[PDB]
């Protein structure tokens, strides 16, 4: 490969022809082979550490949940669809969905009897189609935008694109995916410069584009679980009906319980239902030092404070109120919003006490939506949103007290 | 009903507002007159009513500020130290102030809008500005495009100024033909290759200009300058002919015209260091008085070279008098290059543009051409150029003057 | 009590700059720096603090229906009026701070002349007569409306200062990125839109 | 006619100045609105503009602001009952924002800029190019927002929908706030690429 | 000159007020026909009279219905300019307009006119049908609807919601007329006497006698409607007088 | 006294024996013009002519009256110019023993001395160049003055040579020097050590103050933000213990003093430790016979900030007391970015390096990636211990926003306080180079 890698340089040097492809077979060639490139100036040491090292372990991070996404996946869907039909009806919805059939030819049971395998399999005849279209048309975006600009390929779309196809439901058609990654790379990246040079998360730029454009295919009852013809409501939105008593598993009839929520056993989007996973994932990254652990602080302050006390107000009429905040660690996105979102290092305040505000307003903006927007059962994609808004005034009001310190010599 | 309500609670309403906002501008907007001292001077103390800029009061008083772009704050020559008042340094005048330059308080006396008491301390060349109708003596044409023209002072004596120097000209307006000028044989030959004289220019209203001088301190009597006509593009006929360049080539010997004292900011430096001149066009009008200043008022010893740009041996003029100061003195030294020389002019020395020719006979070999003083007058392509290869010979900003006429 | 929704309906749930569009041509011009665009925010919370209460007495005691004689409406007066008297408070409000408050002119009142007749003032004015609002609601509502203003202005500066980093390309910077900046602000605003 | 069409593309009102940029993000939700506010637009800045200029010798500057807002206040009351009396249906629609024209700055700009220091028979005209040109980034992002957000163009079903038996599924964010500021952002990129005079430096 | 300045000050004040006194007042005819056409033509959509242009409505909506006013608290026939009342602004006003408790509030509207309108549909001189204006908070706006009832008192021949502000596809699905449609026939009392009309989540199992599908992914919506006819067929709105219809 | 927590020691192999022995004889000089800041040179040699030990080579026109005056006596053999005719060097061969002398005073006399008499002798000599103002790091005025003259007896530079050990040889020249501080200074004089012993001033101006702490603990920029923070109404002046020393036998002896000790370690240097040299030794033959095979990088200064010696610039620097060598790293590895880095320092926790505890690294000089936009990660905050926001400053220089960096303590800063923050960067920036754009644009322009 180094061979065949260094020959063709020639080719897509100015000199020869396909100069119009250079930023995406460079892209290639250092992908696969680390440049030779040496300091030209102070420092002449640089930190092993570089970009494509960092995106790559987040991209890892998240694997255990991926794939425990996909298993949680399938299990829901075979639990519903043999709670729903047996015998003849099963086979002829198993023969009527290219999800179902495509399982059985590759091994797998529809069955009750289905073991990990099967689920897994599955589930991923949902999730790869979702990330495969993302990833295509992301990257499309990505290559165009460097290509016209004649800037060189980045690797930070490849935490973009795992993100997004893993916050969105497992039913997510295909040409929406294909608009909202859209939307969050272009409109929320690229127009700004591409990578590090943006203030919003382009993911959840992306799921919000969804969010508010195509409600019914990314809300409800009909969405977060992949059996056609199920109607299955989350556990959030079953508390906002009946509390705590009303957190039940139709599908397999048991009862909810915070252990169930805690390993991701519930329905949702693929990828945030286990809050073990994602804080196996989250703890590498912390302690790497790639994910801001006051960010993560933060928002675990700002959502115990406001639940606790909306717990002690309490509501006879919202049963919102009493959800404590244990609970809400383990329901919706909120786990992997706080872990893999919020610490998104670009949107996010570049001052380390504006981190732990930052972090706060996450945390605040998450229970309020949850608990006094009657309209949206879950907030966390709209509280970062928010909150990345004003990310760079929490650094304005530290750095302008810092200004002051100085003018002052430091009171030396 | 209802209609004779509305109409008579409109006019009310309308009525009430703006009685309020007319008794509370008597009440909140003073009126008394503004005073501004000139230099601290009680004499030259100005005392102006509210509003205007301060380039108009100054005027009316007799200090004279110099200004180009007028009411527009964008040539810049009418910076006016502000000691107190006038407000923050406009965003505006900043483009063309440095933030070292607003410490001290440099701003643009037209972009400043007088609006309260403020102090003044204009130096004494602006402070000292007569205004003067001197008399055209001589208009000949001095090469295709440049005119010489003496003026004759009209109050006796001689116009103070420096060498490098420039006076403004106004004149009202008045319809001229090119028709009307007179222009020698030689040149005429060339005219008649394009017949310019077709041209036709209407000034409608008065204009002001500037134009530097061509006579070095010790000559009393006439007031030698240099006038290039201008004419429309040669790629964009669809454009006015010269409005104040072709009103002074009209006039002849008997004209009148004003000087509105002198001004300029272009001279040399009090050192011994080595200096180079880089004339081009109605450059040549500055840079005469620097080699005549240099070698009879001064005397200087110090090495003096000169680099005209011309075209051809017709656009060549005041040869004669450079051969003799070259002569004579042997410190100043001249050379001009052809960038095309006509098929009987015969030339066998330097052929092509002073921007490589001089390189490669002077700054190439040069042993420190940093430290060498350098003036520059001349078209802006000429100019532009020369400073890149300048800058590529590492020479300063600081050790380049630059006094481009367009 | 009342009041306390009132006050923050006017300031998060109803945004008048994100939701409603008003003042978008100032919004989106001083935005560049935060000092400047906190100076405009506190310019506007005074005009509208003043503005909408002084307007809803106007209007329940002239223009009202039925309100000077029985059988009369003077509705169609109630452009004029407000705008006429927006004007006066904003211009009679400068004329004082330049001859008793002079650090607070150039603080607040060089802005007031771009407040004047703007959209943002009259909206908000112009909703105070589509609905029925005391005094007291009157007062809350304006001072409401103009910090949820300011927040919406500070919080662009904040990003238009942070996009000093961006490359933006040619077509899009000044202008045409800020209008995406604002639609990508809008849609992060739109989580009280439900509440 | 080179006046006419400067503001459209050249000198937009809303693409190159940020002028009257409210009413843009507010009614071009449908095309009837948009098409209809252009008319208001047009009609009040022609002759805020016409009427101003008779007027311009002999207006007070001490009160002229409040002279030039009571002629543009006038014609918008006036405006407002021809709607209210006549496309009764648009006025609910229009909401508020048809006595916002009154503080759009386009029908201030020009009755200052232009207006005060012109002949009134071209300022007419420059009141109904100005017009124009804000008219054509109101019915741009107009048609946009009605044909994604809707499927319909002036109410007229141009793509048949799922809920109405047919094939297109709307896009819920063209009817909302954000989808406004991206049309005009991207308008203007393409207005600047296609002359880049316009660029900013 | 102050002279000068009053001058044209008030010679253009009055010149432009009498255009604008003059344009209000004239046109007001006009526009207070314009707004009650809309009004109108709802309300014979619903009684199912077919209706184009403003004369056509003006002249069926006064041929065929009789707008009269009735008093919740004895839904009882009450005299007044029926064709003239606005409820939604009686019930801002505690005069004509009561404030309800929490428990009662089951529609979440904060206040209840005392008196409100109601319109017969009538096709001789017998009225065979009822139009009762019923409105509820959704989950984004108040929804207002009308809702035809047959002489029967208990069958509901009409629906239509013709003010809301529900997500379209989602809640905005109340304006389909195959939603609207499913209610025809239904019946809005069971034999207790008691409301029964019930929006089922789902879909209502077919030829229910009192099962409406819910709308699909729009549960907050659908309970709105719900709580919509909970409160007005009850006590506090409607109940008494369709009681009074029930036997005349 | 003040410690400090935020830095990072780099743990490259190689690290001197801090014994002081005798370098290869040098016979080769040279002064390098781009060291110093905003310097115009107005030159007073050509090549051929016969210079002094302290005869002068140049002059500053933006800096009037500062002398660029020889290290050794001998001949002008070229004047290195490169683009713009910038001037690179002007080597001179070693030659003879030709000096021009100054006058000499007892050491207890030279804390008495008159300030002008003193500033006369260090400009007339070119020992003027030794001090370097915050902010600007520039040559001071000839007639300015300091009311905080700042000496680093300290380096916590990697690779750097134990000041101590080079103090203690001159230990009365020292003192000496202090003294003549002591005058020269209108307020105090700061000597920033460690925490050992060394020679002491007996003048109430001369206070010593400790710091503890990695890198960047023994930079004069970290000594002046505790001390004496500086601003463009505070002017402090930097000076290195080895030009104090020079200071001192200046004022003794009568003579410009130019021997120095500097380490020479790295890598690739197979017995590094500390050799006596001369200013402007040529490092071709410094480090010749002394180096591993292969391509290798020679450094005057540390790998942190320094200089490539190579060509022109193959000399000492003036400010420099170390010689680094190090291996060019232009291997391309396959999937080299996604391998467990057992060998690979960093900053953060994603290598298996950092579990290696005590370990040392064959650093090389490749840049472990491509250049890539900021994505901050923590990096800078982590080894930058001054009270300032790292990441928003970073920010307005990759901007150019030179008010802003201003207004966020830029001034304060030399190029060498942002080497960590270019070492820990993951998108490869060289903050060195934007700050100094940054500063010439603010000295421009103000
Ligand atoms: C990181 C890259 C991106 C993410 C990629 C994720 C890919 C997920 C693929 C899931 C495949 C799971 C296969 C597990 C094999 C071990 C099976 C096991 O232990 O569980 C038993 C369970 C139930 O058993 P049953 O199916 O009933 O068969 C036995 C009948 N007596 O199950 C079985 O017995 C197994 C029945 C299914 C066998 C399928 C074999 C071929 C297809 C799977 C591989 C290809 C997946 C798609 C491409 C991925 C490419 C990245
Ligand atoms: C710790 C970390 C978290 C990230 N989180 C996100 C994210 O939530 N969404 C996303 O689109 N990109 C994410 N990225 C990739 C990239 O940094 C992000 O798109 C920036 O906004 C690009 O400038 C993340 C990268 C890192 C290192
Ligand atoms: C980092 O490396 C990357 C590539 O490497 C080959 C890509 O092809 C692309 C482009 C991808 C597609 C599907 C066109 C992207 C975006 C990328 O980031
Ligand atoms: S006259 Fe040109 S700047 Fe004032
Ligand atoms: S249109 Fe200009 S502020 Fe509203
Ligand atoms: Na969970
Ligand atoms: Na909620």
């Amino acid at each position: 490969l180094k061979k065949f890698l260094e020959d063709i340089e020639h080719h897509f040097e100015p000199g020869g022809k396909h100069e119009k492809w250079f930023a995406l077979y460079e892209a290639a060639a250092t992908l696969f082979y680390t440049p030779g490139l040496v300091t030209k100036r102070s420092s002449h040491v640089r930190d092993s550490v570089d970009l494509k090292r960092i995106m790559i372990m987040v991209w890892l991070a998240v694997f255990p949940a991926m794939f425990w996404g996909m298993y949680n996946a399938g299990g829901q869907a075979i639990a519903a669809l043999n709670h729903l039909y047996s015998g003849d009806q099963l086979a002829a919805i198993v023969a009527g969905n290219w999800h179902y059939w495509l399982t059985e030819m590759l091994g797998g049971t529809m069955s009750s009897d289905a073991g990990w395998g099967s689920k897994m399999l599955l589930g991923a005849t949902y999730f790869l189609p979702i990330y495969a279209t993302v990833f295509i048309v992301g990257g499309f975006w990505e290559v165009l935008f460097c290509m016209v600009r004649k800037h060189e390929v980045n690797e930070g779309f490849f935490v973009t694109s795992i993100l997004f196809a893993l916050i969105v439901p497992p039913t997510l058609p295909l040409w929406q995916a294909a608009l909202g990654i859209t939307f969050g790379v272009v409109v929320a990246k690229e127009v700004f410069g591409g990578t590090g040079r943006n203030f919003l998360n382009p993911a959840l730029a992306g799921r919000a584009f969804l969010f508010f454009a195509y409600p019914a295919q990314i809300s409800g009852d009909l969405v977060w679980t992949a059996a056609d013809g199920y109607s299955g409501a989350t556990a959030l939105s079953q508390w906002a009906q009946g509390g705590a008593g009303a957190l039940i598993n139709n599908a397999t009839g048991q009862t909810i319980t915070w252990m169930d929520a805690f390993i991701g056993n519930i329905p949702g989007s693929i990828g945030e239902v286990s809050t073990l996973a994602l804080m196996i994932g989250a703890a590498f990254i912390v302690y790497m030092g790639i994910a801001s652990w006051r960010i993560i602080g933060g928002v675990m302050i700002g959502m115990i404070l406001l639940s606790t006390l909306f717990n002690v107000i309490g509501s006879d009429t919202n049963a919102m109120f009493n959800m404590p905040w244990h609970w809400h660690l383990v329901l919706g996105g909120f786990a992997f919003g706080m872990f893999f979102m919020a610490t998104d290092p670009v949107s996010a305040s570049f001052t380390n006490s504006g981190k732990w505000a930052y972090g706060i307003l996450i945390g605040v903006m998450c229970v309020l939506i949850r608990v006094v927007n009657p309209a949206y059962p879950e907030g966390m994609m709209l509280a970062i949103l928010f909150a990345n808004l004003f990310a760079p005034l929490f650094d304005h009001v530290v750095v302008e007290r810092n200004i002051k310190r100085r003018l002052a010599r430091y009171g030396k | 009903s209802t209609i004779i309500f509305g109409v008579v609670m409109f006019t009310l309403i309308i009525l009430a507002l703006v009685l309020v906002i007319l008794f509370a501008k008597s009440k909140l907007v003073p009126t008394g007159d503004i005073t501004i001292s000139i230099n601290g001077d009680p004499e030259k103390a100005i005392v102006t009513q509210p509003g205007g800029k301060l380039l108009t009061a100054l005027a009316g008083a007799g200090v004279f500020v110099s200004s180009a772009c007028g009411g527009g704050g964008s040539c810049g020559q009418c910076r006016v130290k502000i000691k107190s008042g006038g407000g923050d340094i406009l965003p505006t005048e900043l483009d063309h102030i440095s933030k070292g330059e607003a410490r001290e308080g440099e701003r643009l006396a037209c972009q400043v809008a007088v609006k309260a008491d403020m102090d003044l301390e204009l130096p004494e060349e602006i402070f000292g500005v007569k205004k003067w109708e001197c008399t055209v003596i001589s208009n000949d044409n001095k090469a295709t495009f440049i005119k010489e023209l003496k003026l004759a002072i009209p109050d006796g004596e001689s116009v103070p100024f420096r060498a490098g120097g420039y006076i403004q000209i106004e004149a009202p307006a008045h319809h001229v033909k090119y028709a009307d000028f007179d222009v020698p044989e030689k040149y005429r030959g060339d005219w008649d290759k394009f017949n310019l004289f077709r041209y036709e220019s209407k000034v409608d209203e008065p204009i002001i200009r500037a134009y530097s001088m061509a006579n070095y301190p010790e000559e009393f009597g006439i007031i030698m300058l240099n006038v290039r006509i201008a004419t429309p593009p040669p790629n964009n006929p669809n454009v006015p002919p010269g409005q104040m360049s072709s009103y002074i080539w009209s006039l002849k010997a008997g004209d009148k015209c004003t000087i509105s004292g002198p001004f300029g900011e272009f001279f040399a430096k009090d050192t011994d260091a080595e200096m180079v001149f880089i004339g081009g066009g109605a450059g040549m009008a500055p840079m005469r008085s620097h080699i005549f200043d240099q070698l009879k008022r001064l005397k200087s010893k110090r090495k003096m070279s000169y680099w005209y740009g011309a075209r051809s041996k017709r656009e060549m003029f005041y040869v004669e008098d450079f051969d003799g100061l070259a002569a004579e003195n042997d410190n100043f030294v001249w050379h001009c290059a052809l960038s095309d020389p006509q098929p009987e002019d015969n030339w066998t020395g330097y052929t092509g543009f002073i921007h490589n020719v001089l390189y490669e006979n002077y700054l190439k070999d040069h042993e420190a051409p940093e430290d060498c003083e350098y003036y520059m007058c001349g078209p802006p392509m000429m100019n532009a150029a020369v400073i890149n290869m300048l800058k590529n010979l590492g020479v300063e900003e600081e050790n380049i003057l630059l006094d481009d006429f367009g | 009590e009342h009041y306390i929704s009132l006050l923050v309906k006017s300031i998060f749930i109803e945004n008048m700059a994100l939701s409603f569009f008003l003042g978008m041509c100032t919004f989106l011009a001083v935005s560049k720096k935060v000092k400047t665009s906190f100076g405009l925010g506190i310019a506007v919370i005074v005009v509208l603090t003043i503005s909408v209460p002084v307007n809803n007495l106007v209007y329940n005691l002239v223009l009202k229906p039925d309100a000077l004689v029985e059988g009369v409406d003077l509705s169609f007066l109630n452009f004029i009026t407000f705008i006429g008297v927006i004007a006066a408070l904003v211009q009679i409000l400068e004329m004082i701070l330049d001859r008793f408050f002079p650090p607070l002119y150039n603080a607040l009142g060089i802005f007031l002349p771009l407040i004047t007749v703007n959209c943002a003032i009259f909206g908000g004015v112009s909703f105070m007569v589509q609905r029925d609002y005391s005094f007291a609601e009157s007062v809350v509502y304006g001072f409401g409306s103009g910090v949820g203003w300011m927040l919406a202005i500070v919080a662009l500066a904040g990003i238009r200062e942070k996009m000093k980093y961006s490359d933006v390309p040619p077509g899009l910077r000044g202008l045409g990125i800020t209008f995406i900046t604002a639609g990508l602000m809008a849609l992060g605003f739109m989580s009280f839109s439900g509440v | 006619k080179k006046s006419v069409l400067a503001p459209v593309l050249d000198n937009n009102p809303i693409a190159l100045q940020v002028l009257g940029v409210c009413s843009a993000l507010a009614v071009t939700t449908k095309l009837e609105t948009a098409f209809v506010m252009t008319l208001a637009v047009m009609f009040v800045t022609a002759l805020s503009n016409f009427f101003v200029s008779l007027i311009r010798n002999h207006i007070p500057n001490s009160v002229r602001i409040i002279v030039q807002m009571a002629i543009i206040a006038s014609l918008v009351i006036v405006v407002d009952q021809i709607l209210k009396a006549y496309l009764y249906d648009i006025s609910k629609q229009l909401s508020v924002f048809v006595g916002l024209i009154i503080t759009n700055c386009i029908v201030m700009g020009r009755a200052e800029a232009f207006a005060m220091k012109s002949e009134p028979i071209p300022s007419f005209i420059d009141g109904i190019g100005n017009g124009l040109g804000y008219g054509f980034v109101l019915m741009t992002v107009g048609f946009f927002r009605e044909l994604l957000g809707s499927g319909k163009l002036f109410g007229l079903e141009v793509l048949p929908l799922i809920s109405n038996g047919g094939w297109y599924q709307p896009n819920g964010l063209m009817l909302l706030a954000p989808s406004a500021f991206f049309l005009i952002g991207f308008m203007i990129w393409a207005i600047r690429t296609f002359k880049p005079e316009q660029v900013e430096a | 000159s102050i002279k000068k300045t009053l001058f044209v000050v008030i010679a253009l004040s009055l010149v432009c007020s009498i255009i604008v006194s003059a344009a209000a007042v004239g046109l007001r005819d006009k526009q207070k026909e314009n707004a009650a056409l809309d009004k109108q033509s709802k309300i014979l959509q619903v009684a199912g009279i077919e209706a184009k242009g403003s004369k056509q409505i003006v002249e069926l909506f006064n041929k065929s219905i009789e707008p009269r006013l009735v008093d919740f608290n004895t839904g009882d026939f009450v005299e007044g300019d029926a064709a003239n009342y606005d409820q939604r602004k009686a019930a801002k006003e505690a005069s004509e307009s009561i404030k309800l408790t929490a428990e009662q509030d089951k529609a979440k509207i904060q206040r209840r006119a005392n008196v409100g309108v109601v319109y017969l549909v009538k096709d001789g001189d017998k009225t065979s049908k009822v139009i009762l204006p019923v409105h509820g908070n959704g989950l984004w706006s108040m929804m207002y609807a009308f809702v035809a009832v047959e002489t029967d008192g208990n069958t509901v021949s009409g629906l239509t919601y013709y003010e809301q502000g529900e997500t379209p596809g989602l809640g905005g699905e109340v304006e389909n007329p195959a939603w609207r449609a499913q209610w025809v026939g239904k019946k809005l009392f069971d034999e207790n006497h008691k409301p029964a009309i019930k929006i089922v989540k789902g879909g209502a199992p077919q030829g229910s006698e009192h099962g409406v599908d819910g709308l699909s992914g729009a549960t907050l919506t659908s309970n709105g409607v719900q709580n919509t006819f909970d409160f007005w067929l009850g006590d506090m709105g409607f109940g008494p007088f369709l009681t009074k219809v029930r036997d005349g | 006294m003040i410690t400090i927590k935020k830095g990072l020691d780099l743990p490259i192999a190689g690290t001197p024996s801090q014994v002081i022995s005798d370098g290869k004889a040098i016979k080769k000089v040279a002064l390098l013009g781009e060291e110093y800041v905003g310097m115009r040179p107005t030159m007073h040699v050509r090549v051929g002519d016969e210079v002094k030990k302290a005869q002068i080579l140049f002059e500053d026109k933006k800096n009037p009256g500062v002398k660029f005056t020889s290290p050794v006596s001998g001949k002008v053999v070229e004047i290195n110019r490169g683009a713009k005719r910038v001037l690179q060097s002007v080597v001179i061969e070693v030659a003879g023993d030709d000096q021009v002398t100054f006058d000499k005073f007892e050491a207890n006399q030279l804390a008495s001395l008159n300030r002008d008499a003193i500033k006369t002798q260090l400009v007339e000599s070119g020992l003027w160049t030794a001090f370097r103002t915050r902010p600007f790091s520039k040559v001071p005025a000839i007639d300015s003055t300091s009311e905080a003259i700042f000496v680093t007896a300290m380096d916590t530079n990697p690779l750097a040579a134990e000041p101590t050990v080079v103090i203690n040889e001159q230990s009365e020249a020292f003192v000496a020097g202090l003294d003549v501080l002591s005058a020269l200074t209108t307020g105090k004089v700061y000597v920033c050590k460690k925490g050992t012993s060394l020679p002491r001033s007996q003048q109430p101006n001369v206070e010593e103050h400790v710091f503890d702490g990695p890198h960047p603990a023994g930079l004069a920029g970290t000594h002046m933000h505790f001390l004496y923070p500086v601003s463009a109404d505070h002017v402090a002046w930097s000076i290195n213990y080895q030009d104090v020393i020079a200071v001192g036998q200046l004022f003794l002896t009568g003579e410009l003093y130019t021997q120095r000790v500097v380490s020479l370690a790295g890598p690739v240097v197979n017995k590094p430790r500390l050799v006596r040299t001369v200013m402007g030794a040529s490092l071709e033959q410094l480090v010749d016979s002394e180096i591993m095979p292969g391509e290798v990088r020679i450094i005057s200064g540390s790998v942190l900030s320094g200089t490539k010696a190579t060509g022109p610039h193959a000399y000492l620097g003036r400010y420099h007391l170390q010689v680094s060598v190090l291996r060019e790293g232009r291997d391309k590895e396959l999937f080299g970015w996604a391998m467990p880095g057992k060998n690979k320092f960093s900053v953060t926790r994603s290598f298996l390096g950092h579990l290696f505890k005590g370990q040392v690294y064959n650093m090389t000089t490749t840049t472990n990636g491509s250049d890539r936009s900021m994505v901050p990660i923590g990096n800078y905050e982590k080894v930058m211990p001054l009270d300032m926001e790292p990441t928003l400053l970073l920010r307005d220089l990759c901007a150019g926003d030179s008010d802003s960096a201003v207004r966020l303590g830029a001034l304060e800063l030399d190029e060498e306080d942002l080497a960590l923050c270019t070492f820990v960067c993951p998108g490869k920036y060289e903050y060195g180079q934007l700050l100094r754009e940054c500063l010439d644009k603010i000295e421009k322009e103000g």
